[PDB]
Order: C-alpha cells, then structure tokens, then sequence
C-alpha cells in the first residue's frame, strides 16, 4: 500500500503499447517525399497524371509503416505467450500441489502459494521456511559398538561435546543413541571417522 | 585532385608500387591517397565522433 | 544514411520517426543483453572463500579452483576455454560486468557448494564435512550411506581421473565449442553485409553520395539521393527485424541457463 | 575522468566501493553524495569455517511470504486498411486495389494475436472444474485469511489486496475489443482456488 513504483512489468507493458499504437497514429502526418500529406489538397489541386504518382508515394510509406507496426506487434505477442505460459506452469505446479525444484516459486523451502488478479496479469504470494539461529557442533560419520559400525537410520551425529546424540538435519532436536534407529552394516575398521562410544 | 573528402592526413608507410594511385581497406573506403605534385603516400582517417 | 550531409539529413527528416524506434529497439537489446548476464550469474550476495587448508575427503578440486599465480584468478579449465575460441556509424558498447566479476561470481558459487552443500542456497551457508554431504547426495538418489563410507577411496580416484580426462579431451580436441562461435560468426556476418550494402547504386548513378553532391545540380540530385535513402532504409529495416529475432532466442536460451544454475547447482534434481 | 567506455566530465573519483545504483560500464558505475564514480562492489566478504569434523545445524525458524508479478496478457486491438490509409478516397481505394492482397494477411495477423490473448487467458485461469465456496463460519487452527478472502460487502467482490493492486497501477480507423473474461469472472475464479486450496489441500487438483 505504502511504496508504490512495485507492479513496473504491468505498468510498463501498458506503456508500450500506447506508446507503439501513438506512434502509428502520429506517422500519418508526414509528406514521404510528395508535395503534401493531407489527401484532399493533392487531390483538388493537380490534374490526375501526377496526382496518382503523389498518392502512390502516400500509399507506399504509410505501407511499410504498418507493416513495421504489425512486425513489432508480433513480436511482442510471442513474448507475452512465452510470459503466460511459464505464468500457467507456476499456477498449475506452485498453487496445485508442494513443489520440489528449488527456488521455482519463492526462496527457501516452499510450502504453499496464494494467487490474487491484476489488470493484465497475477500474483503470486508465496510462504517460505526459512531456517535460523544456527549452532556449531562435533560430528562423526559412523559408531563403533561391539566392532561393529553403526549408522542413523534418517539423521545424523553430533555432540555438545559429551555423550553424542542423533539428530535430523533441519532442526534442532537431540534423542539418545538406541539400536531403534541405528543399523549395522559390518565392522567398523575401513570408515574413515569412526568414533568410539 | 577531384576527389573530396574530410578526415585527418597522417603520414603513412604504405608500400605502393609505381603505378597506383590511391589504395583502399575494405568496403570501397579510400584509405590513402598520393598528392599530385609530391608524389607522397599519405593516410585519410575519419575525424573523432561518438 | 547520410554521412553527414546536410540535405541527404533534411531529406531524411520528412520520412517521418523511424529512426527513433530503431535507436530505441537496439538499445533494448544491450540493455535485455545486461540484464541477462546479471540475472544469470548474479545469484548470491556473500562472496564465500575456501579455506587456506584444503582436504576434502580425498576429492581433488585444483583443477577449478581459482589459480592465486595467474592475475585474472582464473581456473585452468577457465584459461583453456578462453584460449580455445577466439567505423561507419556504428559502435560496440563495452559490457557492465568484466571477466574479472564473472569469475569472481563462478569462484564465490563454487566455494559455497563445496563447502556448506546445498544449505546456502535458502539460508545462510552451514558448514558440513563433503564425505557427509557425498553419503547424503547418494542417500538422494536411492543408495544407502553405507556405499559411500565402505567405497570412498575408489570414488574420489575415479572422479579425479574423471576430471582429468575431460581436461586432456577438453585441451586437445579444438572442436568443442562450436555455440558460442555459431554465435559470433553469424553477427559477424550480419555486420559484414549490413556495412557491403554501402556499396550499390540503388538504380542511382553512383554508390558514393559526395560525388553527386559535388558533380550535380541540386533538383534532380533529390531524386538520386532519394533513391540511396529508400535502398539503405530498406536494408538497415532488414538488419534491425533480424537482430530483434536473435535476441529474443538468446533471451530465452539465458533463461534457460539461468534455471539450470539455480535447479542444478544449487540442489540435487 | 578516464574509463574503458570513454571519458567522464562532472564527477568525482573515489577510491571506495558501494553497490552499483547507475550502472556506466567496465564494472564502474556513480552515485550522489556530490557526484562521484567508483568501482562496483560485487557484496560483502566472508570466509565459512570449514573443517572436517565440524557442522551447523540451526535451532529455530521463521516463515516469509513474498509476492511474485507475472503478465499473462495485453489488450486486443484491431487496424483497418482502407480507413487508415486511404482515408474514404474512391481513387486511393482503386489505385490500392492492385497492391496484391497484403490487407488480408494483416488482418489475419492482428485476428490471430487477439484469439492468442483470449486463449492465453483463458489456459492461465481456467485451472477448475467447479467453484468451491468457504463456509461462513471460519477456524483455521488460528491462521487470518481476512485481508485475502472476497469482502461480500464490496460491490466487486475483491480482496483488499486486489483492490490496492487494481487502485495503484494506472479514432482514425483502429478499434480495441473487449477482453472475453470480465473482471468478476477472473476473481471467481481465483476465489475459487484459494478456496478449494485452503480447504481440500492439494487433494482437489
Ligand atoms: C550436553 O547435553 C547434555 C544433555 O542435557 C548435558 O547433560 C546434562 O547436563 C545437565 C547440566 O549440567 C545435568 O544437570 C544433567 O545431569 C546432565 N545429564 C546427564 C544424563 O548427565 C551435558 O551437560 C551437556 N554438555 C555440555 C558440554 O553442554
Ligand atoms: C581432520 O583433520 C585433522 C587435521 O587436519 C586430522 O588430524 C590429524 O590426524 C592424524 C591421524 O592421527 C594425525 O597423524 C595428524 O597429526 C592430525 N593432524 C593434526 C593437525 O592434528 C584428523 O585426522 C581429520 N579427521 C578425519 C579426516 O576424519
Ligand atoms: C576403540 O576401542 C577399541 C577397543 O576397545 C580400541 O582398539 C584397541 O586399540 C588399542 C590401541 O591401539 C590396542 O592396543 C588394542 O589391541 C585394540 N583392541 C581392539 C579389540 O581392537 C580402539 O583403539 C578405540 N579407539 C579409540 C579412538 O579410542
Ligand atoms: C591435485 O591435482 C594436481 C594436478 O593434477 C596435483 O598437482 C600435481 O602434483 C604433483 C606432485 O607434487 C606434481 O608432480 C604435478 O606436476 C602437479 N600437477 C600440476 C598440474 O601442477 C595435486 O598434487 C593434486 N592434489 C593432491 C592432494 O595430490
Ligand atoms: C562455528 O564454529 C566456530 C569454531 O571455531 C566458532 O568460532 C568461529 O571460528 C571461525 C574459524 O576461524 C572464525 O572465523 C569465527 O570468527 C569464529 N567465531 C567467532 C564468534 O569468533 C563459531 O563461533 C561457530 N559459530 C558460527 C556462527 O560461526
Ligand atoms: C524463535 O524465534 C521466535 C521469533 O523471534 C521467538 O519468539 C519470540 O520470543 C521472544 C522471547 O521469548 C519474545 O519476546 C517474542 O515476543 C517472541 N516472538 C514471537 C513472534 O512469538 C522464539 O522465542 C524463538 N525460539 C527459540 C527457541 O529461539
Ligand atoms: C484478521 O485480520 C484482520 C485485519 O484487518 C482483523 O480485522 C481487524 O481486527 C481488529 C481486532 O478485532 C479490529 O480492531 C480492526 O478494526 C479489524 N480491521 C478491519 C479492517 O476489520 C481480524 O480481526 C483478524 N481476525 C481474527 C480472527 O483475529
Ligand atoms: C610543382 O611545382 C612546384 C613549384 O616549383 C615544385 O615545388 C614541385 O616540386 C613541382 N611538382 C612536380 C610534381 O613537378
Ligand atoms: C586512489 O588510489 C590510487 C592508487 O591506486 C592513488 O594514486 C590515488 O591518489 C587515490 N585516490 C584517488 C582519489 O584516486
């Protein structure tokens, strides 16, 4: 509401094209290489054998003048199909269902979208999780118990430098050590890490 | 000699051969020129712009 | 057009504001052109170091990592790609972004992946030993942590052997880099004949307007230099049509790119 | 002041970096103070601390909402020949008139880039099948659709944020047509949604 100048790509879409179909409307005012650029005055002031050549210089400039305008429009047309299509794709993926793909729709892990209308486009508000307030710990890759290496079945070890604890990636969570949700694959003596507990 | 122009003359070490009269770069663009009356290789080069 | 030519410009005045919208076309192109760099290398805002000691499981990245020896900091395999491919009114503007700044992008990209994972793309950057971050990648794709942690040794030997023989076929064999010089060729020729139309009469009496203005008597010479003007019009309508084309097929091929940086670079797809 | 891209009258040279407000070139841009130029200043510096028995792990969260603007379609306008150029001239008609059928191909143009605008529109909205309607008593586990939700007191049926966003943002032989999808419909149709996503999840897609 405050800050304005924050919906530019509509704004200045708009613009090009009043300012596209202003300059078509000007480019009627200009003589092109003949005597006049107003008809009647050519017409009601010399016999037809030149006449007809001064109309057919008018003819020919306001021609390539419209076929520019008509080449631009095109042009810019299959833009805005490329913009509204990847605009349908986000809607369907974003709007639909939880997206995967990192930074498709919003920075940080995605969790869901909202649209809203605009005159000539959407709005995506997307809702992020972002993560904080970080702390450093002592890790290892794998326990040695009985000989036998151990590693976390969905987690990972850290200490707060006694006691070890298994923990999941994204949050902040310690739980003791159990054969619950470790599991054993050999013996611990070609790791590079292990650590004795 | 009838041919106009307007640019800077710079002295040039162009190796012509004695019956030339007036050499070229590329895309029909005079390069250099031999006065009349010295017999000199010179060097046309457009005035600054931008 | 005209070379400056006082009538061949009054001549050209009442052909109406042509020459407006073609300046305003190609100065969107560099702009769009600078736009494009940025948003497709510009994608962190910490420039992240690697640190003086350099053990990363066994994993040997020397290869790309920034070369402290050369000034331009960049990598060897930077360097071999650099060696490996090579007025009349117009002008070239320099780009906004130098080699330097790119590189020094690539270099801040690379430490962050290789240090914090994939964590720096969405936070702020949370260190974590690679051996650890290579059992989570394979725990991604579908393979049990334990194959990493039994097979670490044979993995980093053949990455490395990996990435040195993509440096022997990258050095060796020249044809390698055949976009980027389809790229270049084809605006050097679009240049070439924009600047060789010059050279046509047009239906005109000469190809070179000076000589009619100082041969001939201003009435008719209108008439010839009307013709020069309706021809070079022409063509210059043609070459500007063309560029806008090719522009927005790069633009979309930067899109692309830029989307592969972020999807892949930044996260395992 | 001397640069890769020229040369600089007017500004003061300064051996700081800042962020880059008018870019000039050559990695060099300037500011205001007076007015002075300088180096770009890529961002801040900092070196993580790696080693190899050593992780961060974070201990609390916080949840961001950011917009995301996309334009999905422009105004559909149509340009007759004969009025444009000839202006209702017997003569100019005649004379055009063996021209070669250039108009035909013009207005079969202009036809196809509208029909493109409607279909885009149209591909872009019509994500449904039906209108899901939220009951009137609302308790979702204390979260506040309000400023988001349709005000049935307005007479356009739209949420404060589309009001603000609709509030902010401002013949010689050319016409414009109306697009198919009026204004109500397309808010229908977002209502709708943000309906079906709120109550049903992903489940309604
Ligand atoms: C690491 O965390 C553990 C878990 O809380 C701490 O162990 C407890 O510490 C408190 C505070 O001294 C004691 O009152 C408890 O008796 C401890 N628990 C047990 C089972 O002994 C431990 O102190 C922490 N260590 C560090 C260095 O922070
Ligand atoms: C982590 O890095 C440290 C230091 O880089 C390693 O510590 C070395 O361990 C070996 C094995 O006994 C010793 O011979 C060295 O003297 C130690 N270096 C220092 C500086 O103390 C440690 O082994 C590494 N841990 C790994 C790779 O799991
Ligand atoms: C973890 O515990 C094992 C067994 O208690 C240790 O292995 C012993 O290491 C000592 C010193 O190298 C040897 O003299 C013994 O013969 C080993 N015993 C066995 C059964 O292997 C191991 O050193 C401990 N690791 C650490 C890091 O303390
Ligand atoms: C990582 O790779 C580089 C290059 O492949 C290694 O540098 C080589 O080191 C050996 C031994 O000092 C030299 O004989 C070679 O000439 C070096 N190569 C180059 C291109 O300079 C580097 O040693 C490798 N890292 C480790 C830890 O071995
Ligand atoms: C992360 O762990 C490090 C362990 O040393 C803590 O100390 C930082 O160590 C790095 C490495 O030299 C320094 O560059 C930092 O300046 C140290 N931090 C401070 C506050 O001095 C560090 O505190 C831990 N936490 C963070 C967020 O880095
Ligand atoms: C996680 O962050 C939130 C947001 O900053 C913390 O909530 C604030 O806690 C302080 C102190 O208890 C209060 O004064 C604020 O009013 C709280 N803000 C809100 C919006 O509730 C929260 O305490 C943090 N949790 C941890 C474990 O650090
Ligand atoms: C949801 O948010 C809206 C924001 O406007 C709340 O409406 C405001 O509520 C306060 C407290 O009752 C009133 O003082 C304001 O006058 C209300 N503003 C408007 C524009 O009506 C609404 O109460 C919130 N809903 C809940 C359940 O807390
Ligand atoms: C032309 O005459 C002038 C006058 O003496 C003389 O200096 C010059 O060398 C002459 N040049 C030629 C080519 O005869
Ligand atoms: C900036 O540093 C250069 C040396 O690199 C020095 O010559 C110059 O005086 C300093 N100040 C300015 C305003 O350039």
């Amino acid at each position: 509401s405050s800050t304005a100048s924050a919906l530019g790509k509509l704004q200045d879409v708009v613009n090009q094209n009043a300012q596209a179909l202003n300059t078509l409307v000007k480019q009627l005012s200009s003589n092109f290489g003949a005597i006049s650029s107003v008809l009647n005055d050519i017409l009601s002031r010399l016999d037809p054998p030149e006449a007809e050549v001064q109309i057919d210089r008018l003819i020919t400039g306001r021609l390539q003048s419209l076929q520019t305008y008509v080449t631009q429009q095109l042009i810019r047309a299959a833009e805005i199909r490329a913009s509204a299509n990847l605009a349908a794709t986000k809607m369907s993926e974003c709007v639909l269902g939880q997206s995967k793909r990192v930074d498709f729709c919003g920075k940080g892990y995605h969790l869901m979208s909202f649209p809203q209308s605009a005159p000539h486009g959407v709005v995506f508000l997307h809702v992020t999780y972002v993560p904080a307030h970080e702390k450093n710990f002592t890790t290892a890759p794998a326990i040695c118990h009985d000989g036998k290496a151990h590693f976390p079945r969905e987690g990972v070890f850290v200490s707060n430098g006694t006691d070890w604890f298994v923990t999941q990636r994204n949050f902040y969570e310690p739980q003791i050590i159990t054969t619950d949700n470790t599991f054993v694959s050999g013996n611990c003596d070609v790791v590079i890490g292990i650590v004795n507990n | 000699n009838g041919l106009t122009g307007t640019g800077v003359l710079t002295e040039s070490n162009k190796k012509f051969l004695p019956f030339q009269q007036f050499g070229r770069d590329i895309a029909d663009t005079t390069d250099a020129v031999r006065d009349p009356q010295t017999l000199e290789i010179l060097d046309i080069t457009p005035c600054s712009f931008g | 057009i005209c070379g400056d030519s006082t009538e061949c410009s009054n001549l050209l005045l009442q052909y109406g504001s042509f020459c407006t919208q073609l300046n305003r076309a190609l100065t969107g192109i560099a702009v769009e052109q600078d736009k494009n760099t940025q948003e497709v290398f510009a994608q962190v805002k910490q420039i992240y170091k690697t640190p003086p000691i350099k053990d990363f499981g066994g994993f040997n990245f020397s290869q790309i990592l920034p070369d402290p020896s050369k000034p331009s900091k960049r990598s060897f395999i930077e360097d071999l790609l650099f060696n490996k491919v090579t007025f009349n009114g117009l002008t070239v503007l320099p780009p906004l972004l130098t080699d330097e700044m790119i590189a020094q992008y690539t270099s801040a990209l690379l430490a962050g992946t290789i240090t914090s994972g994939w964590t720096f793309g969405a936070g702020a950057a949370l260190q974590i030993p690679f051996a650890m971050q290579m059992a989570y990648r394979f725990n991604g794709i579908g393979v049990t942590q334990n194959v990493l942690y039994e097979n670490q040794k044979l993995i980093a030997n053949q990455f490395n052997s990996a990435i040195g023989k993509i440096q022997d076929s990258l050095s060796s064999t020249a044809s390698a880099l055949g976009k980027l010089q389809d790229v270049v060729n084809q605006n050097a020729q679009a240049l070439n004949t924009l600047v060789k139309q010059l050279s046509s009469n047009f239906g005109a009496i000469s190809s070179v307007l000076n000589d009619i203005l100082s041969r001939l008597d201003p009435p008719e010479a209108e008439v010839q230099i009307d013709r020069l003007i309706t021809g070079r019009l022409q063509s210059l309508q043609t070459y500007v049509t063309q560029q806008l084309i090719r522009a927005a097929e790069i633009r979309a091929s930067a899109n692309l790119a830029a989307t592969k940086m972020s999807e892949c670079v930044l996260g395992q797809s | 002041f001397q640069t890769r891209a020229g040369c600089l009258i007017g500004a003061e040279h300064v051996n700081n970096s800042y962020e880059c407000d008018i870019p000039i070139g050559a990695g060099i841009c300037a500011s205001y103070q007076s007015i002075i130029a300088y180096t770009m200043s890529l961002g801040a510096e900092n070196s993580v601390a790696y080693s190899n028995n050593s992780i961060a792990i974070p201990t609390n969260f916080t949840i961001s909402v950011t917009t995301e603007i996309l334009p999905v379609s422009m105004t559909k306008t149509s340009v007759d020949c004969t009025m444009y150029i000839c202006g209702d001239s017997t003569e100019c008609s005649n004379l055009l008139l063996q021209y070669g059928s250039f108009c035909t191909q013009l207005n079969r143009a202009l036809t196809g880039i509208a029909v493109e605008q409607d279909k885009n529109t149209q591909e872009v909205f019509a994500q449904v099948k039906q209108i899901y309607k939220t009951p009137p008593i609302k308790d979702f586990g204390g979260f506040n659709f309000s400023q988001i939700l349709p005000d049935p007191s307005k007479p356009s049926k739209r949420s404060f944020i589309e009001d603000l966003l609709f509030n902010k943002v401002t013949f010689n032989g050319l016409t414009v047509l109306p697009p198919l999808l009026t204004d109500e419909m397309i808010a229908q149709y977002t209502s709708a949604l943000l309906a079906g996503t709120i109550t049903s999840g992903w489940t309604f897609g």
